[PDB]
């Protein structure tokens, strides 16, 4: 749901089952993954910082 | 007679006995009086839910969702009315040739279809909201209310509709159900003529997938029931189209002689 | 108070069957036996004749240390209500008018088996209706440890031992015993019976209405074919 | 004629000879009046469970506990056919087909079916805890009366009903045979219908692990026992019922021609 592969009321999720809905999933897994791709960098930075931290 | 024209669910606002009463409870929690006291047993609190305060607000709440899903309906319309009229007005000075036309022609269609079918999907999240306000409403008395029956109708009319152009015709079924059984919207054709397409499809996917005989006969059995009714109310009894209904369903379902 | 005038108005129970009870709870009804000084068993718990209720609500010794299944012993507090006159002749327990009170008996046992220590305290309230104030027939009986032997008066020259009414207690202001005895004992021994006998009633009232509900549910469990 | 309608065992409360002894006695108990003295020899005060006093307290421990067996079974019931009640009466707006369906039932029933486990197991601790009281009773005289077999009764044939439930069949058959030795219980069809399934599980674990021919012969002979009795008391005798379990037991039993 968070991801955007869910709707967070009706709780259907994607399908590709038809050409034409399958289409307009590859923008929704793009999305998806820029999600994904973002919070891996939030969690990176938090490590790097971290790191200097227990460093000094 | 608009029962939503005041736009809330019940009024509010006599006893001098019962005035009393209300002195003394609010010199009691005057007393009392402890902002940010919450309570660790939620059962003393949760008699909140009963109050027409609650319900008031639920319902407002639930008006507010519907007025959203239609707007979006609506304004979708305006839009494929306004798209149509441009794409006429604008000069095609590159197309000399029949097929170049019903290209151009066949693009206009998926352009139209795309935006339908997108703002059909956000009128049903905003319908579906509204769904959820009015059910966690807990007093019997308040949801025979003119008003609860007006919203709970037009709600489920707008979320049946909205739910059938995007093909989901299964969950149409158990809220067709629920709203024949409000007043009198059991004497609308509309309502029995969806449910005879929605049992259509569920027969044909037990056909298709080939399920049991018991629930392909109870598909087939309310699909002949709600085309009939849908047909008396539309074109009466003892009329030609019901005559040709009864001899389609009398093929199609079984006699025993 | 007026609080006795809400006893007169469980005189319901008498043609409702009892199906439900709370926990620990006995209740029945009956008739006065030798002497109206308890209550006596029917056969027949819905005959009209039927004119004494008997409520009862026991516990254990050390319970609330946790130590019931100890057996540290027993202990019980029933209250017996009198009635007189017949019951209506309709067998319909809905609609009854109250009815008036011979009698209030308030019975309390306490047994305490490790220590040998039995209190046994009985008070009967002659007249329930009819003044506010009636110290003089409020009969109050004290038992410790088997003595005195039942049915002993508590002597002049030995006060507050044996049966003995509410008229001999002093209420000065040094020692407002009549006082505390009402306001902290007697006062919520009968509320605390009052709202259990309508307890009673409204959960066996209750149960027939979710019969009727069950065959008009089953009964639509025929329109789905 | 309700036996537990006082809720007590023996009625607690005459001979002008009996009054002089009881008088001296508490006398003697006046001077000798130390609430400190704890017996170093057990055996005297022990002297005090042969009492009616000690009965009544224990037959009432019983008595509290068989009330919470039974409620917790009780409420376990309504639980399971209010939570049926409530799926069925809310809405699946993301289930069109009709897998999705026997997935949702699916999913109720491992909920039903982990409630009833959990509520048998609560019940049967009620149980057994009855069953210890009953039976620290020493008195034969107060065992004998109708109280004491009325809720014996009911506690023995509660608790064999949820240990069966939790499918410990063997431990209900030690309990079963103790039940139809009071009164008329023997005359009842259920209590030989389940020693029938009890005995059954006994010979197949025989049969299974390969253990003694004996006890393979003796299970099946005390099946065979039972389940012709239930078979007569329900049914009874010169039915069709009744002479096909003959068949059946002599095709089972080993006959000497």
């Amino acid at each position: 749901a968070a991801l955007g592969l869910r709707n967070p009321t009706v709780l259907t999720f994607i399908s590709l089952s038809t050409a034409g809905k399958a289409n307009s999933v590859i923008g929704l897994c793009d999305d998806a993954l820029r999600v994904i791709s973002k919070q891996r960098a939030d969690l990176g930075a938090y490590y790097n910082r971290m790191e200097h931290a227990a460093k000094g | 007679v608009d029962e939503l024209l005041k736009g809330e669910l019940v009024p509010e606002n006599l006893t001098e006995d019962q005035k009393k009463k209300k002195k003394e409870i609010m010199e009691q929690e005057s007393l009392w009086k402890n902002p940010d006291f919450k309570g660790y047993n939620k059962t003393f609190q949760e008699l909140h839910q009963l109050s027409k305060t609650f319900a008031n607000n639920q319902f407002r709440l639930a008006l507010s969702n519907y007025q959203s899903g239609v707007n979006t309906i609506m304004k979708n319309r305006d839009w494929v009315e306004q798209y149509r009229k441009e794409e006429a007005e604008k000069k095609r000075l590159d197309e000399k040739w029949y097929w170049q036309k019903v290209d151009r022609k066949a693009r206009e269609e998926r352009v139209v279809y795309r935006e339908k079918m997108k703002a059909k999907q956000d009128a049903l999240n905003y319908f579906s909201k509204a769904i959820n306000h009015l059910d966690e409403i807990k007093n019997p008395d308040l949801r025979e209310r003119p008003e609860f029956k007006r919203l709970l109708s037009d709600v489920y009319r707008s979320w049946i509709m909205a739910e059938y152009d995007l093909q989901n015709l299964p969950q149409t079924i158990p809220i067709l159900e629920l709203y024949i059984e409000i007043d009198d919207n059991e004497k609308e054709y509309p309502a029995h003529k969806y449910l005879a397409s929605a049992y259509s499809f569920e027969e044909n996917m037990i056909k298709k997938t080939k399920g049991p005989d018991d629930m392909l006969f109870k598909y087939r059995y309310k699909k002949n029931v709600h085309l009939l009714r849908a047909t008396e109310l539309k074109y009466g009894k003892d009329s030609p189209e019901y005559k040709h209904i009864v001899n389609v369903i009398n093929r199609d379902e079984v006699i025993s002689v | 108070s007026e609080v006795n005038k809400r006893l007169r108005l469980h005189t319901v129970l008498f043609k409702m069957k009892v199906r439900t009870l709370p926990h620990k709870t006995v209740l029945y009804k009956g008739k006065p036996s030798a002497d109206g000084e308890r209550c006596e068993a029917a056969d027949k718990q819905e005959a009209q004749d039927n004119t004494c209720l008997h409520l009862e609500v026991f516990d254990f010794v050390g319970s609330e240390d946790g130590k019931s299944s100890k057996n540290l012993g027993a202990k019980f507090k029933k209250m017996e209500l009198f009635f007189e006159g017949s019951n209506n002749a309709d067998p319909d327990p809905r609609k009854e008018q109250p009815r008036n009170l011979t009698k209030i008996r308030t019975y309390i046992y306490q047994n305490n088996f490790l220590l040998e220590d039995k209190v046994i305290s009985v008070i009967a309230d002659v007249a329930p209706n009819g003044e506010p104030a009636h110290n003089d027939k409020i009969e109050l009986f004290y038992q410790h440890d088997d003595y005195p032997v039942w049915g002993t008066p508590e002597t002049p020259s030995e006060k507050g031992v044996g049966k003995y009414i509410l008229s001999n207690v002093e209420n000065t202001k040094s020692n407002p015993i009549r006082n505390n005895f009402k306001k902290q004992f007697y006062f919520k021994n009968l509320d605390y019976f009052d709202k259990l006998f309508t307890k009673i009633f409204d959960y066996n009232d209750r149960d027939s209405n979710k019969h009727y509900k069950k065959n008009v549910e089953a009964l639509k469990g025929s329109l789905k074919y």
